[PDB]
């Protein structure tokens, strides 16, 4: 594509180095989770879950706004970011779930957490919350895996490309050509990333081989009723129905404008009770295009849930 | 021979523009130069207000002067002979979306260089569509058929935007090339070919450069002598 | 440069069988003629056979009178040819600059030697004073029809330009969805298809027009400043 | 342009020779008028006035309908048709009118004439109408010089062409290339004329030169309030005013559809009271694409007007 810099950006550009430096690691099963921690206000934790192609870096300019009211923890999911690779080299949805819940127990969380999810990130934080219902203070989602995919309608024209990666082409689409990081990632940001912000997202997957397999295998779990991995369909089916019942649990949805998936999913969002809705600048990686509004919208939401 | 008009072959076209896709006031620009029976012109299009802009960039790239076109003298040149004073178009663009844009520009002359002054206002662009979705690679080449109509030549052309999925997204463009000097030999009817292609390629940018070729011609088929028309 | 393996012997005519409806007038015309495969030249004997004579300029049913007759070069693939065997069609939308609209629904086929067609012209909302009902139209000038893949079918889009009797011109916007009903090997990338459709020579004659459509596929000859996109 | 024959027309075709053999002649001033005469039911006269590029032949298939209620008489205007040439060699509106009013006396007309005009021949019926208010029973018109022309708006794309003709290239356009007979006239007819029908129209002006002048100076009579000849604009203005008041006078307007001029003049025609409007499918030479329809329309109109031996004629 094309794209111009937001010029107001470089005054405050947090490069990859000056993100990772501010992270702490911890051992988890046969490997580890590099992750960020506000540390301070720890009587609440708000956990941030990036999705495919990205990393905990994707929440950098979002996370400060809400640091002053609760502890925020932003992992890299396994195989992504400076987090360490997976034991078996498999990276399906539950893999990510394995290494992530395991990591949870290591954090001395409150027993009432707030999850903030994006992309497949939201899927983790939904399928956790289904299985840990007593311990969700609130949920925040965006560009989310809300429910299963039957009708491609309000959806971006991304079929056939899905067939092209659930195909055996996808190996040489993604391992060989780093398709999601190099082609898809900047494509779906409004502004152009300063050449070092891109350098961040790229570095984890800077080289050919199965080291890219997370970016290939996340979308091969697309919950399509016809042709999608049955277990994933069953997982999203299950946390939807509960989500659909989650009357007691405060929610907040953030559609992006235009959006990418937001358009098609937003109907499904308000099939979940207790959702405060809001709207912000942009495409799919909305954190690149409206972090500060995203910021203070999540802040004022948490403030509400913390008033009873 | 191209003295006459007060214009040298190569010439620097400073190309200020003013834009409004949808909700968004943006005040771009373009600095360049090019040639006139080459048909070839390059512009460093800078975006100079409303960064970031919220829509695929290429919709304003045709907004960025048919002074630049190989007119073989067997087909008269409307635009060259509108100078020294210059001319004006009004462009009406209709995307297969249904979304539309009008292009209003004046191509004056002010210190030996082509001061153009483009205006561009689009809307009814659809959210899930390849302009808000920023899925446009670039413009394919195009063929703009031209014909005379009194003190005017209108151009009509089908542009195709190539998309990331290989598919295309086309639109239809009608242009009112009205001179302002009264100009003799108005032209018959012919097409101007373009390949417009972007070429500062993979940069740290801050700006996009495109290079448009522009040639007038007729056909490679030709009539049975019987004719009609 | 194969042929006999496709149902096609190069040597091949056409027989069109139109039926129509402009504004209010239910006519029913008919074509007979031929051209050839690879240089893609053609000409046919169109002849009204109901609702003669025509309240409207005839020249608007002439794009309705096949892209099998197209000259394809090696470097670009030929959807319409590769199509048959048996099932291939189009759906075509005209908007005349005066505001009138037109819809066209073929069904080509192969019997002996070659093609049959069932066309279905239908226009509406042309203006009284417009070049079509005023029968000002000398004929269409040539133009290049853009051609581009969209999945299972090809889209074509040209601006066709009627030469009016006054020397000025009347343009319309046409757009075509060619869909061959047997799935077929290769689907072309994106390119142009250039026509010049002329009418033969009928003086004052008998009551028939005959036109000579010939169209050859090509690629923008200003070749690309290699470091660029797309 | 293209056009196809009417299939079932050639069966009843009337060639020129077959028409002319049915025409009469009489001397008129310094020349003569070829013309056509129903003759019976002469208690009434319905005069049909062709216009530029045509001649009485224009009416051949229209007239058979009106003949059995009123005498029909159908001139060739001077210097056109098989009529005689004009004395001064000139052919403007009034030249046509002097020769035409002369021929109206040598014919034993009733007092109140019925007129059927087309193109300029309706301007001839409009002029005579203004200076003869007591000799008029009804006016049928079509493609007619109603009113002056203020702007070229709802008008066919024929400005330029007009000014191009009021210019020493009208000589070359008309005299040498027979512009209005060989192009403009089959141009403005839907069906394709049979070769012999066109041969009628072409028979007068077949030779290049001054035998083509009426087809040139007729459009040069066109009333543009800007740039048109002032005496003509004053004529039509005068009969337009009289025609707008002519409540007295029953009229019929046959709109052509598309028509040529019909579109630009339907509203002017509407400014004439006591007008019943009708519609037939054609271009400018409506007669050549629907005379059986015009035929019966004019018929029921004259039959209805001719019961002027009692009440009015347009209840209510
Ligand atoms: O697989 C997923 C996750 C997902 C999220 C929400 C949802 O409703 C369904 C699935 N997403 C996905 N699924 C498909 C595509 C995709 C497919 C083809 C293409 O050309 C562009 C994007 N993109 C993405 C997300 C993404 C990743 C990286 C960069 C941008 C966007
Ligand atoms: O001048 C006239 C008479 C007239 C009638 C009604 C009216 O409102 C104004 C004028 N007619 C005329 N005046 C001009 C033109 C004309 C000029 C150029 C052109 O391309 C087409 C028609 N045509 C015509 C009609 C015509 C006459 C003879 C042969 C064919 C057609």
């Amino acid at each position: 594509t094309s794209k111009v810099y937001d010029p107001e950006q470089r005054k405050r550009m947090i490069t990859g180095p000056q993100w990772w430096a501010r992270c702490k690691q911890m051992n988890v099963l046969d490997s580890f989770i590099n992750y960020y921690d506000s540390e301070k206000h720890a009587e609440n934790a708000v956990i941030f879950l990036h999705g495919n192609a990205t990393s905990s870096y994707l929440w950098r300019h979002v996370v400060p706004h809400i640091e002053p009211v609760a502890r925020c923890i932003i992992p890299d999911l396994i195989g992504m970011g400076k987090s360490g690779k997976s034991g078996n080299g498999s990276y399906r949805l539950l893999d990510h779930y394995k290494y992530l819940t395991a990591w949870f127990e290591l954090l001395n969380l409150p027993k009432k957490i707030i999850f903030v999810g994006h992309d497949w990130g939201a899927a983790l934080a939904f399928h956790y919350a289904y299985e840990h219902q007593d311990r969700i203070k609130a949920i925040v989602h965006m560009e989310s895996v809300v429910d299963v995919i039957e009708s491609w309608d309000e959806w971006p024209d991304i079929e056939e490309d899905i067939a092209l990666i659930k195909s055996e082409e996808g190996e040489k689409m993604v391992l060989e050509n780093n398709f999601f990081v190099e082609t898809v990632l900047p494509s779906k940001i409004m502004r152009k990333l300063e050449p070092e912000e891109f350098a961040a997202y790229l570095e984890p997957f800077k080289e050919k081989g199965e080291v890219r397999r997370p970016t290939l295998s996340w979308p091969r779990e697309i919950p399509l009723v016809k042709g999608g991995k049955p277990d994933v369909v069953q997982i999203v089916r299950n946390y939807n129905a509960y989500l659909r019942a989650s009357d007691d649990l405060p929610k907040l949805f953030i559609e992006s404008d235009p959006g990418f998936f937001s358009n098609a999913i937003v109907e499904g969002a308000k099939k979940f009770p207790n959702t405060e809705f809001v709207k912000v600048k942009g495409l799919h990686f909305l954190q690149e295009d409206a972090p500060d509004e995203m910021g203070k919208y999540i802040k004022s939401f948490v403030e509400r849930v913390l008033k009873n | 021979d191209l003295a006459k008009l007060g214009l040298k072959e190569v010439m620097p076209t400073k190309i200020n523009l003013e834009g409004l896709v949808g909700d968004h006031a943006f005040s771009m620009e373009g600095v360049g130069e090019g040639n006139i029976l080459e048909g070839t012109q390059e512009v460093k299009i800078s975006v100079t207000k409303g960064a970031p802009l919220p829509f695929a960039f290429d919709i304003v790239s045709v907004a960025f002067n048919r002074a630049y076109t190989g007119y073989p003298e067997e087909i008269s040149d409307y635009f060259l002979q509108s100078f020294p004073e210059g001319f004006t178009y009004e462009r009406n663009i209709r995307y297969q979306d249904g979304g539309t844009a009008i292009v209003k520009s004046d191509i004056s002359l002010e210190d030996g260089k082509f001061i153009v002054n483009v205006d561009f206002k689009a809307k009814d662009l659809r959210r899930m569509g390849p302009v808000m979705q920023q899925d446009i690679v670039g413009m394919q080449p195009s063929y703009e058929s031209m014909y005379t109509n009194v003190t005017s030549v209108i151009g009509e052309c089908i542009i195709a935007f190539k998309l990331q999925t290989g598919k295309h997204f086309t639109y239809h463009m009608r242009t009112v090339y009205k001179s302002k000097k009264p100009v003799e030999t108005m032209p018959l009817y012919h097409f101007i070919q373009h390949r417009l292609v972007k070429t500062n390629v993979d940069t740290a940018s801050g700006y996009v450069v495109q290079h448009e070729t522009a040639i007038a011609a007729h056909s490679t088929i030709k009539k049975i002598e019987g004719s009609l028309p």
